[PDB]
């Protein structure tokens, strides 16, 4: 249960990364990027100065 | 995209068709309960949506407290034995707790389309039910519809679907729907082109034959609603600021600027002046909200109030294009992004209480503080200082002490009462009043009487107040604005042009009698009588008032007582004052 | 008339279900429709005439929309056996039309 | 079992995203995008108007 669940934790770090990158996508298309512005575009680078 | 449930989700209404519009009524007041024809875009709601946003809730209790309530009064010359009195108080309050039980079941419940389901209004914690049954507001098939927590017979909903798409016996999440009926019949409903002078277009909806589209969207969840979180749909007071200070905007010398008074009388978390001004932020993008965006939220800290929330640019020097003043919001401008420390990393789950770094995004920096302006004379306070337009990082912490809904709600009780009485202050200053205006004003005035203690009812004079007087800060929020006016109504009702008197005309109008009105000023005197006790800040605003006493016474016575108361205590102052 | 083929009013369904990431088998309950190249949305109502009648007046739709709205889509599933009965039907009618020609 | 399975649910949201994006790929290369137309181419832005 413990090795299984720790690798599951590895998929949890996978979860946080695979979510942070596209929450990053939201924050960026909106305002990077932012305002105002312008554009276009891209550029260059720037650087510075010294 | 998304959207699945109901109840514990919580959202407005948008009757939007003809006449189109969001569904609300400002203040408690108690008011000519209504809707807004002026409305706003689906995407771009009027700022009042903060009032518009209704709270869904399963039908509940909806029974014997009607009995407790209707047992309260009728008789000849007749009453009822006290065992019925108190024991049926147990009927009452235990029924309250019954409602507490099913509302513990509340968040659990999922609405299906066509369920009778009940609604409420968080911004007042009230809901409509009247009438049919109760007396009409004039119209074709004239009928009133208001709001209360009575939860009584008529509310209760109409079994709730129609159109064609989508037959009864299933789940409706977001769409538009046929809403409430009275049990007394009770649908259809108004769309109306019927309102009066205090407001522009201001119709409403009930009873009478008329089809209508409705419903709302993404607002609150079973997730977010409990508790603290960032209550995005109902955010409270503006402040980053930990410099022993919690700055928030105010008008000054005919200028709107973020500010705070000196020292804050020490402390921070401690309750203070409501110079705030607060609230409103989540989007994908769209009008839909609910506050569920967690720390990677990108969402506004606009004030009540009203106006922007601006601060940004580069940092004696000019600082044009920076700190907040006036609306419009919309667009993208000082939108802000929070930077929780939590334990920093990949966190993406519900900000709360603990507060850390803030940064507007287009400026990418970072709301500083300190570094002191002057405001010419004072000095005391000297301090409008911030509304920052930074460049780089640093130290101070953000966000908001969560504030219980009930007392910002008390502001709705407050500034609203102040305005609606400012108007009638404009009425009886001309000397005119309807006896209906009389009963209304004394009604809300008595609402002050039991706004004293928690004892809502009934015929209880002033001695009960005497214990309540030490209790509740009330008096300070009272002072926050309203105090300017009651006493004014003590003034000009006698005064201009010739409604008195002197002692002669005030009493002859008093000797001929309704009942409260002679006591009304006395009652205003009675509520200031609630007010003078304790802290000194409720005292100096008796300065003019004791001249007003000679016244018052014137017548018767008462016033015375107161013163014583104051014384016782105171013484011283007373012483111182017165013386012469 | 035909031809079908190509890409032309291909349509894309918009189930409400409970809207989200759903990707599994439409059924019975019906919601929004939208052709893709036009990106909108098959409305209805709004009435033509057909000259005389009136009764029925109603060719009205075959819509060429612009934006969203209200009405619902798709099909009452129909048991194979009776459309099969149409195969029993119109076919019998044609094959007997021929011998009627005989 | 419950934490394990909930994180499995997190990989189910991962599933729906990782499928929606490329079903999005199908719908788009075909007609965005769509028709007719023309171309070429681218442009610017546109825005518106006003």
């Amino acid at each position: 249960k413990l090795e299984s669940t720790m690798k599951l934790v590895t998929n949890l770090s996978g979860q946080l990364s695979e979510l942070k990158d596209q929450m990053t996508e939201q924050r960026k298309q909106k305002q990077r990027i932012g305002l105002l512005g312008h554009p276009p575009h891209m550029n260059v680078n720037p650087q510075q100065p010294a | 995209m998304s959207s699945f449930l109901h109840i514990g989700d919580i959202c407005s209404l948008y009757a939007e068709g003809s006449t189109n519009g969001f569904i609300s009524t400002l203040g408690l007041v108690d008011d000519r309960c209504v809707v807004q024809p002026e409305a706003g875009d689906l995407n771009n709601p009027p700022k009042k949506f903060r009032d518009c946003l209704f709270k869904l809730c399963p039908m509940n209790r909806y029974s014997a407290q009607k009995q407790f309530w209707k047992a309260a009064k009728p008789g000849a010359n007749s009453t009822t034995d006290a065992v019925l009195l108190n024991k049926l108080h147990h009927a009452a309050d235990l029924e309250k707790k019954q409602n507490e039980t099913e509302n513990r079941k509340l968040l659990g419940t999922v609405i299906q389309y066509g369920n009778v389901i009940q609604l409420l209004h968080l911004k007042s914690n009230k809901y409509l039910t009247v009438n049919k049954r109760l007396p009409a507001l004039l119209e074709k098939n004239a009928m009133r519809v208001t709001l209360d927590e009575a939860g009584n017979e008529g509310s209760w909903f109409y079994i709730q679907p129609f159109y064609k798409l989508r037959s009864i016996g299933d789940s409706v999440v977001i769409g538009d729907k046929v809403v409430l009926n009275p049990v007394n019949a009770g649908q259809p409903l108004h769309a109306s082109s019927h309102q009066l002078v205090d407001n522009p277009g201001c119709n409403e909806v009930n009873s009478v034959n008329c089809n209508t589209s409705w419903k709302i969207v993404l607002f609150m969840k079973w997730s977010d609603n409990k508790d603290d979180i960032l209550k995005g749909g109902d955010v409270v007071r503006l402040f980053h600021a930990e410099q022993e200070k919690f700055l928030t905007c105010d008008e000054h010398r005919k200028k709107q600027h973020v500010f705070l008074r000196t020292t804050g009388r020490q402390s921070a978390t401690s309750a203070t002046s409501s110079k705030a001004l607060w609230e409103v932020e989540v989007v994908q993008h769209d009008p839909c909200r609910g506050g569920a965006g967690y720390w990677n939220s990108l969402f506004r800290f606009k004030h009540l109030a009203t106006g922007h929330y601006l601060a940004a640019e580069v940092d004696q020097e000019k600082m044009v294009y920076s700190l907040v003043s006036v609306p419009e919001g919309n667009d993208i401008s000082s939108i802000f992004e929070l930077d929780p420390t939590t334990l920093r990393g990949g966190d993406s789950l519900v900000p709360r209480n603990s507060y850390v770094r803030l940064r507007h995004l287009c400026t990418n920096t970072w709301v500083h503080s300190t570094n002191i302006p002057i405001d010419k004379e004072e000095e005391k306070p000297v301090m409008l200082k911030i509304g920052t337009s930074p460049l780089k990082e640093d130290k101070e912490a953000f966000a908001i002490v969560p504030v219980s809904p009930a007392e910002v709600r008390d502001l709705d009780f407050a500034n609203d009462a102040s305005k609606v009485l400012g108007s009638i202050a404009g009425k009886l200053e001309k000397g005119t009043i309807t006896q209906n205006e009389r009963r209304s004003v004394t009604k809300l005035l008595e609402d002050l009487v039991y706004f004293v203690t928690g004892g809502t009812n009934s015929g209880q004079d002033v001695l009960e107040v005497v214990f309540s007087k030490p209790n509740r800060e009330r008096q300070k929020l009272m002072r926050e604005q309203n105090i300017l006016k009651q006493i004014f109504k003590l003034l000009q009702a006698p005064f201009t042009d010739c409604g008195d008197g002197p002692m002669l005309r005030l009493e002859e109008l008093g000797d001929q009698r309704h009942a409260p009105f002679r006591h009304i000023c006395r009652l205003c005197y009675r509520v200031l009588r609630h007010s003078q006790q304790d802290y000194r800040k409720n005292q100096e605003y008796i300065a003019k008032q004791f001249g007003f006493m000679q016244k018052q016474i014137g017548y018767d016575v008462l016033a015375e007582d107161t013163i014583t108361a104051l014384l016782h205590n105171n013484r011283k102052l007373l012483e111182k004052h017165i013386t012469a």
